C-alpha cells in the first residue's frame, strides 16, 4: 500500500447532523495499510475501539471512539480497555493513532457508584505518560474533560489534526448559554452567535491546539509522513522507581 | 530537451576528473569544468573555448525576476593594467586630457613591450602609474572623465 | 507624585478579601472556611509565602473585561510553607469568586507551584473547592486542565501529592484529585461527581440528591474514590497535618524517622 | 447548511496571501521575496509541511481586536521539510504584516517548531525578517523573546541552528541569530542592529547611514558578527542549501559522508 | 548576621525622578551579611557590579547594574565581565543574586562595530545556561531585551521580585507613543493613559512574570529564606559534549 | 577524488626565503576533494582561514594560517574566529585539519590594550579541549607559544607532520643568539652554528614532537589515511557541568 494513497470516501463519512451516528471502524479500515485491522476486545465495551494495524509497514496501535455504540461516550469498561492497551503500546515502542469523537462521560448513579473517576484517571494517565509518537485526529466532536483524556496536544502529544466537522468545545451549546446567559431571556440570538462563533474547530486552531485542519481524503498521507519523522522521538523524564497508577 | 530538440547524453559522470568524456547523439565530445558555484554559475571548456553559463531551476528562474540588479561603478573611465610586468615610463600626468587611441603608459612583460592606449576621450582625475614601477595585471592606472 | 503605591495596597486588600464580604459571609453560613483561613490553619504560623498574588484572567469576551469581573489572585491562593518544619507547596481553591472555576491564570499558578515543587523536591497539598471550568473562558480552561493533569502524571512517583476536597467539585475538577496519591473528603460539605443531579435526571430519568450522588459517604463507603472522610474543615486540616508527618518529602529520601521514647 | 467550509477556505486564501497583494508588491519592489517563496526555494519541491497555519494573535489593546488586523499565521510561517532528503525544521518571518514584529503567537509557533526539532533531533533554519517587537502588545513580546532565547541556549550543542537575515532586523530580533551556530546575511537588503540611526543621532549626536550602521558589509568585514554575505535571496538560499549539505543533523550523529568520484 | 533583619534604609534609596542615579553598591552592602563584599574588577566596566558575598553564611555571587556610571546601560566590557563571572559562579554551585536597573544597551557606532550583539549574547547565554539557584530583584527599571538579558523569569529563573519603584516595558513611553500613535496627532492625554497604565510593575505582576511586589526593607529577609529553599534545586538538560557559546 | 591522489604542485609552493609569502588557500584547495572549499568569514580576520571541506567524502573542518596577511601573525579577531569555528567543529564530531605557518602573535600596544591574552587563551583552549580527531601539518614556521596555540602534539593531538621547510623553535635566530650569547660578543659565527643546528625540523623530530617529516606531494594521501583510523577515536575527561572558557 502506497504511503500517499488518497482516501476520498472519508470526505463525507461524518454526517452533517450531530444526532446521527457512523462507524469508526470504517475510517480505521480506510486509513490503515491494506484495510487490515486486528481488533482487541471486539465484543466488550464496544463504545471504544482498540487494535493493532500497520502504517507504511510499521505496526501501530489504534484507539478510537465509536459513536455507533452509546453515542461514543466513555465509561468504566472502555476506560480500562483503552488504558491497558495504551500502556502496553507505550511500553514496547509502538506508535499510537487516536480518533476522537466523544461527547463526554456517560452520566448516571451506576457510573458514579462504580468509580468512574478512577477509571477516567486511568485512561488519562495512560495517554499522559506515553513517550511513543502519538498522532491524533478529531473527527466530529470532543467535549469537556474527555477532550483532554483523548490524547490532546497538551499531554505532550506530537501531532493533532481536526477534520472540518470537528467541534472542540467546553460543553454543549445549550448548557453553555444557560450557564452564561441566565437573566438575558433572549437566547434566540444567543444561539446564533454561540453556534456561529464556537461550534467549529476555529477556537482550538486559532491558538495552536491543533496543528492544522486537514481534508479527510488526505488523512492517511498526513499520518504516514508524521510517523516517518517521529520514529526518532526521544524525551527524558524525572527519575523514579515507578509511578502511582490510579488503579 | 532544449527548445524542443531532444538529445541523449551518456558518460561515466566522474565529477572529480579534470576531463569528462560524453556522447551526445553518438558524437563523442570531451569537456572540462573549470569552475562551479552554488548560485548556478559554471565555466565549461567545450571545443577548446570557455563558455560561462548560469543554470537555475524554473521556480528560481521565475523568482529571480524580482531581484534588483546591483548598480556597479564600472562605468568605464578607468583602464586597468593588462601587462603584469614592469612599466618603463608613463606619458600621462593627472589633469591631462586623453582621447581614443592615445597611449597612456608603456609597460613591458615577458620579452615584449606594450604601450596601452586610452579607449575613450576624457580627462584624467588621478594617475596611479609612475615610471619604473612593478605593476601586476588588472591594476588601475588611469581615472579619466 | 507617584500613584503606584496606594494602588498596590488597594490590590493587596482586594486580594486578601477575595470577592467581598458578602461572599465570605455566604461561605461561612455553609459551615465552610475561606482559602486563606484554610492555608493559615494548615501551615505553621508565620511560614506561608504567597505566589502570583497580583494576577488576573486574560478573558475579554462575554463581558469579562469589565473591572467588576477582575479579581486579583483569580480564584486560587498558591504558595509555599512548612509543616512541623518540613517544606511543602500548597494551593487552595477560592470558591468566593466565580465559584472557584478554573481559568488561565488559575491553572498557570497551579502549574508554576507544581513546577517549583518538582524542581526542589517537596510534596504538593491541594485543597479543592471549585465548580468546574469557566464556560465563558473558552478552550483555555481545557488547556489548563490538561497541563495540570500532565504535571500530576509527571510528578507521580517523584513527590507525594495529597488532595483534600472541602467543597463541591464538578466537571473537570475531579480528575486531578484522582491522579494524586491520596484523597480526603469533608463530610456534608464536599462533593465529587462528573455531572450534576439535574443532568442525571434529564438523561437517565432518575431523581438523586447531590449528597447521595457524590457525597463523602458515597465516595468513602461504596465507590473507593476517597480515602478518608473528616467531620469538618478544622478536623480535616488537623488530621492532614498529622498525616503529612508520615510521608517523606521526595522519592530520593528514605522513610522519615522520628524520635521514639 | 454548514458555513465552516467556506470560512476555512477563505482563511486559507488569506493566509497564503499574507497581508494583502499590495504589501506583497511593495515588498517585491525592494528586491526581497516573501516568506513562503523563500521556503519554497529553500526546501525540496513538494516536501514542506506547515504547522500552526490558523494561529492568530490574542492582543486586545490599542484597537487590535478589530477584524481588520487579525491575520492568520501572524507574521511567521513555520514547518518542516527536507533538503536533499534530510529532515529540517524551518521558520520564516513574514515582513508583510506589522513589519514582521514578534507577538505571543509568533514566539509560540517558533518555540513549537524548536521543541519538535529538539525532540526529533533535526536542525533548525530561521529566515529572519522582523522589524522588532509589537509595541502594542507589551511584556508578551519580551516573554516571547526570552522563551526563544532559552530554547536557543538549550539547543546549543545539540542540533545545528542556522540563521539567515534576509531583511532589516532591529531591537530584540538580533540576539537569537547571535546565539545560533552560524549567521548569514544578504547584501544591500539585510540589516542588524539594536538601535536605529535615529536613536544614535538623538543620543550620540552624529550622522550614520542605515547600511553603514547595520549593513551586511559592516557585519561581515569589521564587526565579526556574520559569517558570509550573498548577493540576493535566491543566491543566499542556494548557498544555504549547499552549506546545510555539509553539517550533520544532530550532535549524536557522526560527520556526514558522501560519495567520491 | 540574623537572616531576618530588616533594611529600612533601602525604603527610599531609589529616587523619585527617573533621571537621578543611586549607588547599587549601597544596596548590596545593606543586603549581604555583615555588609562585606568582595568585588571583582571594581575599576573595569564600572557600569556593572560582580562579586562574592555571604547570605546566612552561604557564599553567593552578586551581579547588578550601576546607574551611577553610563546610566546602567550595558556594553562590551560589562557584558563580557558579567558573563564570565556568571559562568564561573554556575560552574561551582554558587547561587546568583541579581539586582536589575537597566534602560537598555549603549547606543553608538563604536558599540555596533565592536560587536555589541556578540557580547550581549554572551551575557544572555551565561544567565540562561546557569542551573544554580537564581534570585532576581528589579529596583527601578528594565527595558527591552536587556530585561531578558538580566536573568528574567522566562530564562528558567527561580524567584523574581520587583520593588514598588520598578517598571517593566518594551521601551520608553516616548518611543511607544510615537510608534503606536501616529494619526492621533495630539499626544496630550494619550501620554496619560500610557503612563498611568504601563509605567509600573503591574503588567508583569498581572501576567505573573514577577512572584511578588515586595517592600525594599524586607529584601534581605525575602532573599535568605528563598535562598535556603532552593539549596536542593536540581534540573536536567539534554546531553551534549559542550555547547557553542557565542564568543 | 581518489584518497591516494598525489599533489606534486605543493613541492615548491613554499619559497626558500623566509620573507616571501605564499597562499595557504592554494594548499587547502590542492589537499581537499575536488578543490572545493566553503570559506567561513572570508573577508574578516584574513590572516587566518577557517572553513568546511570534504576528505574522502567525509566532512572536515580546516583552520590554517595565511602568510599573505600580517605574515600569518595571530591577533584578536583571528583568535576569536578560529576559536569559535574549532568549538563548533568539536561539538558536532567534525574532524579538524590544521596548517601551521605562524611566526608568533602580532605585537603592539593596540593588541595589548585590547586583551590579546584573553583571545589567545580562547584559541588555545579551543584546540585544547577538542576531542574530535585533529591532524596538524607544519609548513614553514612554528615559533614560541603560537606553536602551542596551533594544535601542537602536546594538546592531545593525534598526528603531527612537518614539511622539509618546517622550523620549530622558541623564537627566531636573532633573539636566541643575543639572549644566549649576550656576553660572548661572537655573534658572527654563533649565527652560523645556531642556524645550522636549530633552524630546521630536526629538534622537533628527534624529541618526537612530530610523527614524521613528509614530502608535500604526499600530504593528502597521508591525511585521508589518518582520517580512516581516527574515525573511532574515543577519549574520556573528568566530569563537570561546564568549563570556564577565558572569554
Ligand atoms: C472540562 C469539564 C467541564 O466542561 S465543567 C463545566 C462546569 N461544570 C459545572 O457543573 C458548573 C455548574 N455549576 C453548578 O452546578 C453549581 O455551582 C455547583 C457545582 C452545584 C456548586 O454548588 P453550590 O454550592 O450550590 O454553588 P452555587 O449554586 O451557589 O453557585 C455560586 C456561584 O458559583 C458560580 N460558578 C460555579 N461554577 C461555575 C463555572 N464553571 N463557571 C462560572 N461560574 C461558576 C456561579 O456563577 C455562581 O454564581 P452566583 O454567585 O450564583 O451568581
Ligand atoms: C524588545 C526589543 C525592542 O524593544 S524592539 C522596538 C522597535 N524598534 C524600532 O526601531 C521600530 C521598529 N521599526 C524599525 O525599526 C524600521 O521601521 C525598520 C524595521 C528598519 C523598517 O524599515 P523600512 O522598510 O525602511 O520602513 P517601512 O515603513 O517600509 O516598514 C514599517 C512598517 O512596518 C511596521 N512595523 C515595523 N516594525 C514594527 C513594530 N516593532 N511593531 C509594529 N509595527 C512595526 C510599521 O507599523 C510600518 O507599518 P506601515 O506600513 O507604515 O503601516
Amino acid at each position: 500500500d502506497p504511503s500517499d494513497r488518497l482516501v476520498p470516501e472519508l470526505d463525507t463519512i461524518v454526517p452533517l447532523e450531530s444526532t446521527k451516528a457512523y462507524n469508526m471502524v470504517d475510517i480505521i479500515h480506510s486509513v490503515v495499510d491494506e484495510r487490515e485491522f486486528f481488533e482487541i476486545m471486539p465484543n466488550y465495551a464496544k463504545n471504544i475501539i482498540v487494535g493493532f494495524a500497520r502504517m507504511n509497514g510499521r505496526t501501530v496501535g489504534i484507539v478510537g471512539n465509536q459513536p455507533k455504540v452509546a453515542s461514543g461516550c466513555l465509561d468504566i469498561n472502555s476506560s480500562v480497555k483503552g488504558a491497558r492497551f495504551v500502556r502496553f503500546c507505550d511500553a514496547f515502542n509502538i506508535p499510537l493513532i487516536t480518533f476522537v469523537d466523544v461527547p463526554g462521560f456517560l452520566p448516571g448513579t451506576a457510573q458514579e457508584y462504580g468509580g468512574i473517576i478512577r477509571h477516567g484517571a486511568k485512561l488519562l494517565y495512560a495517554f499522559a505518560e506515553a513517550t511513543v509518537p502519538k498522532v491524533t485526529v478529531i473527527t466530529r466532536k470532543a467535549y469537556g474533560g474527555a477532550y483532554d483524556v483523548m490524547s490532546s496536544k497538551h499531554l505532550c502529544g506530537d501531532t493533532n489534526y481536526a477534520w472540518p466537522t470537528a467541534e472542540i468545545a467546553v460543553m454543549g451549546a445549550k448548557g453553555a448559554v444557560e450557564i452564561i446567559f441566565k437573566g438575558h431571556e433572549n437566547v434566540e440570538a444567543a444561539q446564533a452567535e454561540y453556534i456561529e462563533k464556537f461550534a467549529n474547530p476555529f477556537p482550538a486552531a486559532v491558538r495552536g491546539f491543533v496543528d492544522d485542519i486537514i481534508q479527510p481524503s488526505s488523512t492517511r498521507a498526513r499520518i504516514c509522513c508524521d510517523l516517518d519523522v517521529l520514529a526518532s522521538k526521544k524525551v527524558q523524564r524525572p527519575w523514579r522507581k515507578h509511578a502511582n497508577i490510579p488503579l | 530537451e532544449v527548445d524542443g530538440s531532444k538529445l541523449n547524453v551518456t558518460s561515466t559522470w566522474n565529477l572529480a576528473s579534470p576531463l569528462l568524456s560524453v556522447s551526445v547523439d553518438g558524437t563523442q565530445r570531451t569537456v572540462q569544468c573549470l569552475s562551479r558555484e552554488a548560485g548556478g554559475n559554471m565555466s565549461i571548456q567545450f571545443l577548446g573555448t570557455v563558455y560561462k553559463v548560469n543554470i537555475l531551476t524554473r521556480l528560481a528562474a521565475e523568482l529571480n525576476k524580482f531581484m534588483l540588479e546591483k548598480v556597479t561603478e564600472d562605468t568605464s573611465s578607468v583602464l586597468r593594467s593588462p601587462m603584469p610586468g614592469v612599466v618603463v615610463a608613463v606619458s600621462v600626468k593627472p589633469g591631462d586630457a586623453v582621447a581614443e587611441g592615445q597611449e597612456i603608459c608603456v609597460i613591458e612583460a615577458m620579452k615584449m613591450q606594450n604601450s596601452m592606449t586610452a579607449g575613450k576621450t576624457g580627462t584624467v582625475k588621478s594617475v596611479h602609474c609612475q615610471a619604473g614601477d612593478t605593476v601586476g595585471e588588472g591594476d588601475l592606472l588611469v581615472e579619466l572623465e | 507624585a507617584t500613584s503606584v503605591n496606594e494602588r498596590i495596597e488597594n490590590k493587596r486588600r482586594t486580594a486578601l478579601l477575595g470577592g467581598g464580604q458578602r461572599r465570605i459571609d455566604a461561605q461561612h453560613k455553609r459551615g465552610k472556611l475561606t482559602a486563606r483561613e484554610r492555608i493559615s490553619l494548615l501551615l505553621d504560623p508565620g511560614s506561608f509565602v504567597e505566589s502570583d498574588m497580583f494576577v488576573e484572567h486574560r478573558c475579554a469576551d462575554f463581558g469579562m473585561a469589565a473591572d467588576k469581573n477582575k479579581f486579583p489572585g483569580d480564584s486560587v491562593v498558591t504558595g509555599r510553607g512548612r509543616i512541623n518544619g518540613r517544606l511543602v507547596y500548597v494551593f487552595s481553591q477560592d470558591f468566593t469568586v466565580f465559584g472557584g472555576s478554573l481559568s488561565g491564570a488559575h491553572a498557570q499558578k497551579i502549574c508554576k507551584i507544581m513546577d517549583q515543587a518538582i524542581t526542589v523536591g517537596a510534596p504538593v497539598i491541594g485543597l479543592n473547592d471549585s465548580g468546574g471550568a469557566r464556560i465563558q473562558e473558552g478552550v483555555e480552561s481545557l488547556a489548563g486542565y490538561a497541563d495540570i493533569f500532565l504535571r500530576n502524571v509527571t510528578a507521580s512517583g517523584v513527590i507525594p501529592q495529597i488532595s483534600l476536597i472541602m467543597g463541591p467539585c464538578a466537571g473537570g475538577a475531579v480528575y486531578s484529585p484522582a491522579l494524586t496519591d491520596f484523597t480526603f473528603m469533608v463530610k456534608d460539605t464536599s462533593y465529587l461527581f462528573i455531572t450534576g443531579p439535574d443532568v442525571v435526571k434529564s438523561v437517565t430519568n432518575e431523581d438523586v440528591t447531590q449528597e447521595e450522588l457524590g457525597g463523602a459517604k458515597t465516595h468513602t463507603t461504596m465507590s473507593g474514590v476517597a480515602h478518608r472522610a473528616f467531620e469538618n474543615d478544622v478536623d480535616a486540616l488537623c488530621n492532614l497535618r498529622d498525616f503529612f508527618n508520615y510521608l517523606p518529602l521526595s522519592s530520593q529520601d528514605p522513610a522519615p524517622v522520628r524520635e521514639c521514647h
